[PDB]
């Protein structure tokens, strides 16, 4: 079988981070979020995954052809020249997967979760109908599309795309298996599958629901990115307690890349991911923060719950908080304070930003 | 023979625009390391023939004030006395009520100094002009902005004879740019017109600027001596910090042993920094410009202090950043904690800008200014205090921003 990852056009979400690289290329726990999904797809045994991107990016082509060899499967990349929504990807991929009559995978790129793919294909085989949806129960159904859940059978009574009806607290999980028969139903003109195909497919009752076990989180948006990393480290501690770094001056669940160096007398707090090649000087306390690669954090500085961009230089005595995001090659002067400030790349910062605005 | 009268205020009359200290008197507040009236006492003791120094004000004699008098008397080898008014008698009422204590000994002239001014104190230059002309009132005068002059007392003078022709006190409209600096020289005849004002009050309290200066102006009795040096008024917390900066820059000419040297083996010092001998600062700490440290302060490893004033006995732990803030005595700042304030300052484009002071609320909104920590305030670890006034004996547990913490 085959698997279609919807990369798509660049989003307004996570925009200061993804001005340099595409959104599926940013390092999430030292791995791109392309990599996590294609990792678990390689464990699933799919020989052909396909990315539907809406603007061609040569660095993305570089990276996919590089990972292509060691991953062991062939990768085809089909390009949307004008965005057809998210339903139109299957319409352009129709001639690319029409040769096999075998149910295929579709994933969103911005979801990070435990991947139950063999249980997914067992659920899809047992229910026997065309469309199988994965869903999850969460906190707030107001950001996602809410479904209705059944008994043992699991047939979806009704699908709603947009909130404020509050029929359940379950949401869509962003990964499905679709049949070759529903791919007849979708036309080639632009529409969106989650809103407009699922809403007429739920009327007959072909759609079924399967609920996720652990730690589903969308990471398209930066404060969702930080809580998704913090939720990833919990299950990573339970699954791989050997990968997580343990130290005398380290508290909580910390993952450090082995290229990274950390000075003494400094307290790395809980749920912190340090990228490959970061230089953390001494006396720096970092909690709930992800530092991307090549970033040098000078001494005596404090950082709680932020994202530090690539090849960045944070000055001394700098306090950052409230998920402040720094772009690629950002210089922060000494003794500044940043609170809620998304910073565009290649810009030095000379003034305190106590109030959460985007900087030039 | 000359004595000098320092008009320290009372407790109600301070009415602080930002309370620099809740528990110590305002005239004993340490500006640039030493108390605020110790600058007046030292500059008066440098003047030849200074017999005595009197302090008139209606503070009750708490033991801090009397203990300061114990210290100053044996420090400068001058008798320094405290004469307490029975009631708040105004600026010039306390001078008239205590005329027997000032006039005793028959001084040739006597200085009157406001306690809240921070100045050059060119008392010898005023004394030379007074010995030249022997006129009853001599006023120090400074040049100010057209907007800033409405806060002080404006003086219109004859430019040739240096005599006041008109005086007005905090006018609604612009009058003149010269402002009264709160430093005067009084001949012994000058207690005679004050007495006249007292009789008009019977038909107790004499305001010196409004009743004596603003009435006798132009009649040949008041003369202004213009001056050049540094002058500021210590009204609020931010103006106290700016006055401390002015004194630390003035220290190079008079007391080079007071400023901390560069000391590459010890803590880093940029700019003018006063560190007390009893205070122990770790060698990794770096203290930025215009920073005063008090007696018994234990500045920890890795601290950055810029534009601050640390009172006696405060402790700052590791990796803390303190910018534009007054730290009260005995206060504890935990590690990785940041105490920040906003330096309102003075305009950099204005030619003569005098750094106004504003009373805590612009138009019903709290305005950002110097962070005040009260006495024995415990700031916990890894927490941010921003633009705040913290009352004494209060231990915080979370970060506060733009708030008065009761
Ligand atoms: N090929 C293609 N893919 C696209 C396009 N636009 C978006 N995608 C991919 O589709 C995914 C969803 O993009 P969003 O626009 O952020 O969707 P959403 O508002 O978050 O809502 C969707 O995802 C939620 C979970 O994250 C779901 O709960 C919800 O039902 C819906 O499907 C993203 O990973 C994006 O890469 C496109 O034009 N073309
Ligand atoms: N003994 C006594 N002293 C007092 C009293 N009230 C004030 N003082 C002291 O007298 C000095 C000035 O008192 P203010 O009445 O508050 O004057 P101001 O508003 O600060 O302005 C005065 O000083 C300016 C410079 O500081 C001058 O420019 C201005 O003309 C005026 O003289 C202060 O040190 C204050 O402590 C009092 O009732 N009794």
């Amino acid at each position: 079988m085959k698997a279609l990852i919807l990369v798509g056009g660049y989003g307004t979400r996570l925009r200061p981070l993804t001005l340099s690289t595409p959104k599926p290329l940013v390092d999430f726990c030292n791995k791109p979020i392309l990599l996590h999904q294609v990792e678990a797809l390689a464990a699933a045994g799919v020989d052909h995954v396909i990315l539907a991107v809406s603007y061609m990016s040569q660095v993305l082509e570089k990276e996919m052809k590089a990972q292509e060899q060691r991953l062991g499967i062939r990768i085809s990349m089909s390009h949307e020249e004008e965005p057809l929504g998210t339903a139109g990807p299957l319409a352009l991929a129709r001639d690319l997967l029409s040769e096999t009559a075998d149910p295929f995978f579709v994933l969103n790129s911005d979801v990070i979760c435990d991947f139950p793919f063999q249980a997914m294909v067992q659920f899809h085989r047992h229910h026997g109908q065309e469309g199988s949806i994965l869903v999850t129960k969460v906190e707030e159904p107001s950001k996602y599309g809410v479904v209705v859940c059944e008994a043992d059978t699991g047939r979806i009574h009704r699908f709603v795309e947009k909130p404020q009806v509050f029929v359940s607290n379950k949401i869509n999980a962003g990964m499905y298996i679709l049949s070759p028969a529903v791919l007849q139903r979708i036309q080639l003109q632009p529409t969106s599958i989650e809103k407009e195909v699922f809403p007429i497919m739920a009327k007959e009752g072909q759609l079924y629901a399967m609920e996720l076990q652990g730690f589903w989180m969308d990471i398209g948006q930066p404060k969702d990115f930080l809580t998704g990393m913090c939720l990833f480290l919990q299950s990573l501690r339970q699954k791989q307690p050997e990968r997580l770094c343990s130290g005398p001056g380290i508290v909580g669940n910390v993952l450090v890349d082995p290229s990274a160096r950390i000075g003494q007398n400094c307290s790395i707090g809980p749920n912190v991911s340090l990228g490959p090649g970061v230089v953390v000087e001494d006396g720096v306390c970092i909690r709930r923060c992800t530092v991307l690669r090549d970033a040098r954090i000078r001494s005596h500085s404090w950082l709680e719950s932020c994202i530090v961009g690539w090849r960045c230089r944070v000055g001394q005595w700098v306090r950052m908080e409230n998920v402040t995001v720094l772009g690629e090659d950002v210089i922060v002067n000494d003794e500044l304070y940043l609170n809620g400030a998304s910073v565009l790349p290649h810009k030095s910062i000379g003034e305190s930003v106590p109030e959460p605005r985007i900087i030039m | 023979m000359l004595k000098a009268v320092i008009l320290i205020g009372g407790p109600q009359k301070g009415t602080r625009f930002r309370p620099l200290s809740f528990e110590v008197p305002k005239p004993l507040f340490p500006v640039a390391g030493v108390p605020m009236i110790q600058h007046h006492i030292e500059a008066c003791a440098q003047v030849p023939g200074m017999q005595e120094i009197l302090l008139i004000g209606f503070y009750q004699p708490d033991e801090p004030l009397t203990q300061f008098l114990e210290a100053a008397q044996q420090e400068f080898n001058l008798p320094v006395r405290y004469l307490q008014e029975f009631a708040p008698l105004g600026t010039g009422g306390g001078l008239y009520h205590f005329r027997d204590q000032i006039l005793a000994g028959s001084p040739e002239a006597f200085f009157v100094l406001n306690a809240d001014v921070c100045s050059d104190f060119p008392l010898s230059a005023m004394l030379e002009a007074h010995r030249r002309q022997r006129h009853p009132f001599l006023l120090l005068g400074t040049t100010a902005n057209r907007t800033q002059s409405l806060n002080y007392g404006c003086i219109v003078e004859n430019p040739q004879t240096h005599e006041v022709l008109h005086y007005v006190e905090k006018p609604s409209t612009f009058i003149s740019d010269i402002i009264n600096c709160g430093i005067y020289l009084f001949s012994p005849e000058a207690l005679k017109p004050l007495r006249d004002v007292f009789q008009r009050n019977q038909q107790g309290t004499i305001r010196l600027e409004q009743d004596v200066f603003s009435a006798l102006a132009g009649q040949g009795q008041i003369y202004v001596h213009l001056t050049d040096g540094i002058w500021s008024q210590i009204k609020s917390a931010g103006s106290a910090l700016y006055a401390s900066r002015l004194y630390l820059s003035r220290y190079q000419d008079t007391h080079p042993e007071r400023l901390a040297k560069h000391t590459p083996g010890g803590p880093w010092i940029r700019g003018n920094v006063y560190i007390h001998p009893t205070a122990k600062v770790a060698p990794s700490a770096v203290l930025g410009p215009n920073v005063s440290i008090g007696k018994g302060v234990t500045v920890g490893e890795g601290v950055r202090l810029r534009e601050s004033i640390v009172l006696h006995g405060a402790t700052l732990q590791e990796h803390t950043c303190v910018l534009h803030s007054i730290v009260g005595w005995g206060s504890t700042v935990g590690r990785w904690a940041r105490v920040e304030g906003t330096p309102s300052d003075p305009n950099p484009n204005d030619p003569r800008a005098r750094m106004d002071s504003e009373s805590l609320f612009k138009d019903g909104k709290l305005l950002p200014a110097i962070t005040i920590l009260g006495c024995r305030v415990r700031i916990p670890a890894e927490v941010l205090i921003l633009n705040s006034i913290v009352l004494p004996h209060k231990e915080l547990s979370r970060s506060f921003t733009n708030q008065i913490i009761l």
